[PDB]
């Protein structure tokens, strides 16, 4: 009727939360400015003054 | 000076000690008597003849 539960589990990568810990890499990527080609590729409409 | 997590570990040890105290209470047995429990009436120990 008596026990001493240990409650031991889950010490590893993928449970300490890192799971992908990547000190290097692209960091913060910089997007490129859009232009008329991209917008007309999205298929909308143009009008006066290029709007 | 102790941050919250060290207090959490301290409280974990407090809970372990309190649970052990309760275990001692409910498991200290003598001739099938939970002597140091919450249900242990005082004993008689008849000493001498002529009760």
């Amino acid at each position: 009727g008596e026990t001493i539960t240990l409650n031991l589990s889950e010490i590893s990568v993928k449970t300490l939360g890192l799971d992908g810990f990547n000190v290097n890499g692209k960091g913060v990527t910089q997007n490129r400015s859009a232009t008329v080609t991209d917008v007309i590729a999205q298929g909308g409409t143009l009008q006066g003054d290029g709007t | 000076s102790y941050s919250q997590e060290q207090l959490d570990s301290v409280q974990g040890e407090i809970n372990q000690r309190l649970a052990d105290i309760d275990r001692i209470s409910e498991q200290t047995d003598f001739n099938g008597v939970k002597v140091l429990s919450d249900s242990a009436k005082p004993l008689t120990l008849q000493v001498g003849a002529n009760d």
